[PDB]
């Protein structure tokens, strides 16, 4: 996901 | 104490929507920029969380999935305080470029939702809430909803979120009624912010007829994961039944 491609 | 340091230290500062307020208030314009602001306000939830005592002991897919179903309520109640310090109430003060007056309640077709908002930063000020109680429950309304079939570890959850429950007990100290009162201002995030998922999810579905901008991960939060919330997948922790 956008969300966790940014988180990790 | 440390916890209460730590939590004063790392609260996000002031998020601008970049709303153009020579526009005339459109369900469109207001509706797009506050969406924008949502996108902006998840990077700094996300920071603000991954610095947040103990948050790295959660297994990193709970960590992420907490987020991505408790930022309503976060920023709805970290918004409330704003509108409760800034104007007292009066106003819905989502960022300074973006304050509702009524009639922008009005135009976003959300004024029902709005009254809540605007009734849930009263409460602020009816209660006497201190900026530490403020901080400390905005802390476990992260931890306040998950999925009906638990999480990926659910004990380091369930420590967790009782650490901070007992954090909120230790800044209130007939302080009975308090607990019970902060509480169940708490619970009452829930449901506006229920209100809220349901308004943008019918929102995100309809968005390319009414010219509503979604941006990206926006977009896939509202329709991955909001959806196990509404489908009733995914469900608030009350403290009172
Ligand atoms: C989180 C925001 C924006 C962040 C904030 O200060 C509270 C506020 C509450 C309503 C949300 C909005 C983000 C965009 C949403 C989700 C719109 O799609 C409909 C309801 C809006």
């Amino acid at each position: 996901s956008a969300f966790s491609r940014y988180y990790t | 104490p440390i916890f209460l340091n730590v939590l004063e230290a790392i609260e996000p500062g002031v998020v601008c929507a970049g709303h153009d307020n020579n526009q005339p208030d459109s369900f469109a314009a207001l509706l797009s920029s506050l969406n924008e602001l949502g996108e902006r306000q998840l990077v700094h939830v996300v920071k603000w969380a991954k610095a947040l005592p103990g948050f790295r002991n959660l297994h990193v897919d709970d960590q992420m999935a907490v987020i991505q179903y408790s930022w309503m309520g976060l920023m709805v109640f970290a918004m409330g305080w704003r509108s409760f310090t800034n104007v007292n109430s009066a106003m819905l003060y989502f960022a300074p470029d973006l304050v509702f007056n009524e009639y922008r309640m009005h135009k976003s077709r959300m004024y029902s939702q709005c009254v809540r908002m605007r009734h849930l930063s009263q409460e602020f000020g009816w209660l006497q809430i201190t900026p530490q109680e403020f901080l400390c429950m905005k802390a476990l309304l992260l931890f306040s909803i998950i999925p009906v079939d638990g999480l990926k570890n659910q004990k380091f959850f369930d420590e967790l979120r009782m650490n901070y429950i007992k954090e909120l007990d230790r800044i209130i100290a007939s302080c009975s009624r308090r607990f019970y009162q902060l509480t169940k201002l708490l619970d009452s995030v829930q449901p506006i912010a229920r209100e809220l998922h349901q308004f943008t999810f019918d929102l995100l579905i309809k968005s390319h007829m009414v010219s509503v901008d979604f941006p990206e991960m926006m977009a896939e939060i509202i329709s991955v994961q909001v959806p196990k919330i509404l489908s009733g997948k995914v469900k608030p922790i009350y403290f009172h039944t």
